[PDB]
């Protein structure tokens, strides 16, 4: 232990315990990003309100409480193969 | 279809079948919800009476599963032009709601910004239908998928001898023998995002089939979506 970045925390090899908004082994990656990278984290729609990602769902989802997630209302949501 | 694989139970499951007066399926189509078909506008002057099959996996045996709804509303879109397909898509509102089962399922429709940015920047996207199998062939009783490659714009226009409209975009292979063909019109063409399949096309027209040099040419959903949604506000009679 100078490993850990961002003002992560490093305990000693060594582990580092990132602040909010960072992460990665040494904390040197952002999670914070927009939809142009990994789809914002959004499992479906991505859209941008302010330097803010917003996701959304398509007809017959919900968004999860997480804000991220798309929760189907059925057992046919669409865009999903029939499983039966 | 030219090329690609049948579709296995449950894989196309918002494909749609347009058949005319008897009984016989002419165009395809994408199941929007229990009440609304997406398919294209030049289809609609290719049957004086046409109904609309779902659940449909092969023509020739009445497998059941199979369901056959009347259209109520046919919405066309009004540019809609003759001469270039621009504007080449409509809306059919059903008499009766589709069940959704096994086979049977809506595809979704994406946002269009996002779709513009995180479906139309992949590499490939499917189509599907019951169209001939070879373009001197004959049309497919089963139904058929085949992954499509997009083509970037300058290549489509150039290695068109017709119109591309920004309300169009080409997919397909250069000389490989896999493309839609005649009876595929009107049909799927969806980009899959995690597991999840949004409409992004529709088919409309081509020099031929799988010919060297061509590409299917698809309308542009993402231009429609508005309209789109529209349509399909308007729900049932007043
Ligand atoms: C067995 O021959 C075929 O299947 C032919 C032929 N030939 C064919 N295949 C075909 C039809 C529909 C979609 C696709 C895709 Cl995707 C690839 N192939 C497709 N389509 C023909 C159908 C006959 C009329 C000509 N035409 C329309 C047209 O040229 N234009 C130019 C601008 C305005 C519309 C065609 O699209
Ligand atoms: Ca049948
Ligand atoms: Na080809």
């Amino acid at each position: 232990c100078s490993p850990c970045q961002n003002q992560g925390k490093c305990k000693d090899e060594y582990t580092c315990t990132c602040l909010e908004g960072f992460e990665g082994k040494n904390c040197e990656l952002f999670t914070r990003k927009l939809c142009s990278l990994d789809n914002g984290d959004c499992d479906q729609f991505c859209h941008e309100e302010q330097n803010s990602v917003v996701c959304s769902c398509a007809r017959g989802y919900t968004l999860a409480d997480n804000g991220k997630a798309c929760i189907p209302t059925g057992p046919y949501p669409c865009g999903k193969q029939t499983l039966e | 279809i030219v090329g690609g694989q049948e579709c296995k139970d449950g894989e196309c499951p918002w494909q749609a079948l347009l058949i005319n007066e008897e009984n016989e399926g002419f165009c395809g189509g994408t199941i929007l919800s229990e009440f609304y078909i997406l398919t294209a506008a030049h289809c609609l002057y290719q049957a004086k009476r046409f109904k609309v099959r779902v659940g449909d996996r092969n023509t020739e045996q009445e497998e059941g599963g199979e369901a056959v709804h009347e259209v109520e509303v046919v919405i066309k879109h009004n540019r809609f032009t003759k001469e270039t397909y621009d504007f080449d898509i409509a809306v059919l509102r059903l008499k009766t709601p589709i069940t959704f089962r096994m086979n049977v399922a809506p595809a979704c429709l994406p946002e269009r910004d996002w779709a513009e940015s995180t479906l139309m920047t992949q590499k490939t996207g499917i189509v599907s239908g019951f169209g001939r199998t070879h373009e001197k062939g004959r049309q497919s009783t089963r139904l058929k998928m085949l992954e499509v490659p997009y083509v970037d714009r300058n290549s489509c226009k150039l290695s068109s001898s017709f119109i591309i409209t920004q309300n169009m975009f080409c997919a397909g292979y250069d000389t490989k023998q896999e493309d839609a063909c005649q009876g595929d019109s009107g049909g799927p063409h969806v980009t899959r995002f995690k597991d999840t399949y949004f409409v992004t096309g529709i088919v409309s027209w081509g020099e031929g089939c799988a010919r060297k040099g061509k590409y299917g040419i698809y309308t542009k959903v993402t231009a429609f979506l508005k309209w789109i949604d529209r349509s399909m506000k308007t729900r049932g009679l007043p």
